[PDB]
């Protein structure tokens, strides 16, 4: 905004609010979202499970 | 996936560069250099062990 | 339409049946690529030369630096006037004719040029 | 939803539009009569609500 630099080559999605404000390159690339999580152990004792 | 999000570049209003880099942008892509630019960067090698 | 002028140092780009008046309906594409480093220079020979004093659609002539329609638009031309030469090292001069129902011209003769 | 996708689910075509559900889970919102025509002269295709 302030131009006391100038363009950002960096990770930025092309979002709208930031758009409103901001001139925006065409994607060198897609991006999406997902669940990040640990594999669960899934473990009973079953010793005594019963 | 949830969202189709883009990766692009900031540039400031009305600057010349956006036009002219999205030719390079686009130049880049189109030849495969983006592509191997991916895998050389993602190229991390562990697998998924199998479950 | 096409005529694919793929891998030349130089040559001929011109309109369909370029003698004649060009024919109605047709919305052919030309592509220009080229290789890594190079400069492409395009040559354009108008084959009338009068001044017109309107600028209008129907009949255009755009240049494009990349793929179509996704490209950044150079500039539109039409009339009778030969456009100027365009230099740019964007490397894929890509330029597409269209035509509308009738009012066919004298066409247009170009020639493409690589360094 | 189909907003939130833009093409990620929307089809183009009727027939091939068939077979995504033909091939996996889908919805496919088509309309009445074409449905008739379809579900009547093919199988594993059922109206589904009203
Ligand atoms: C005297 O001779 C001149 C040519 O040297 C005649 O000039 C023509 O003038 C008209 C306007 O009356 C021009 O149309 C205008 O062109 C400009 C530039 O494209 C455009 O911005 C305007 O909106 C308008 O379209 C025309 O181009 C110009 N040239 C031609 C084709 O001859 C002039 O008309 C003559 N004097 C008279 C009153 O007859
Ligand atoms: C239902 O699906 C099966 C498996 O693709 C196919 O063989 C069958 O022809 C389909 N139903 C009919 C009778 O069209």
């Amino acid at each position: 905004i302030d131009h006391k630099a100038d363009l950002a080559v960096a990770p930025l999605a092309i979002t709208y609010v930031r758009e409103k404000v901001i001139d925006f390159s065409k994607p060198f690339m897609t991006l999406g979202i997902s669940i990040l999580y640990r594999k669960p152990n899934g473990t009973n004792p079953g010793v005594f499970s019963f | 996936l949830i969202d189709s999000k883009g990766y692009g570049v900031g540039t400031p209003m009305g600057s010349p560069y956006r036009d002219k880099i999205t030719i390079a942008i686009l130049q880049l892509q189109e030849e495969g250099k983006l592509h191997m630019m991916k895998e050389k960067w993602w190229r991390g090698n562990g697998c998924p062990e199998e479950e | 339409c096409g005529i694919w002028v793929r891998t030349s140092n130089g040559g001929h780009f011109a309109s369909p049946n370029y003698p004649d008046s060009y024919p109605p309906n047709k919305e052919c594409i030309y592509i220009l690529e080229a290789a890594p480093r190079q400069r492409i220079e395009l040559t354009f020979d108008e084959r009338y030369y009068i001044e017109p004093s309107f600028e209008c659609r129907f009949d255009h002539l755009e240049v494009r630096d990349g793929p179509f329609g996704f490209s950044p638009l150079i500039d539109r031309y039409c009339g009778m006037k030969s456009p100027a030469l365009i230099r740019s090292t964007g490397r894929f001069m890509w330029i597409k004719f269209s035509s509308d129902e009738e009012l066919e011209g004298l066409g247009f003769r170009a020639k493409y040029s690589f360094i | 939803f189909m907003s939130s996708r833009r093409q990620s689910v929307l089809v183009k075509s009727n027939e091939e539009g068939i077979q995504r559900v033909l091939t996996s889970d889908y919805a496919f919102l088509m309309e009445s009569t074409t449905i008739e025509f379809v579900t009547q002269r093919n199988c594993n295709l059922t109206q589904i609500g009203g």
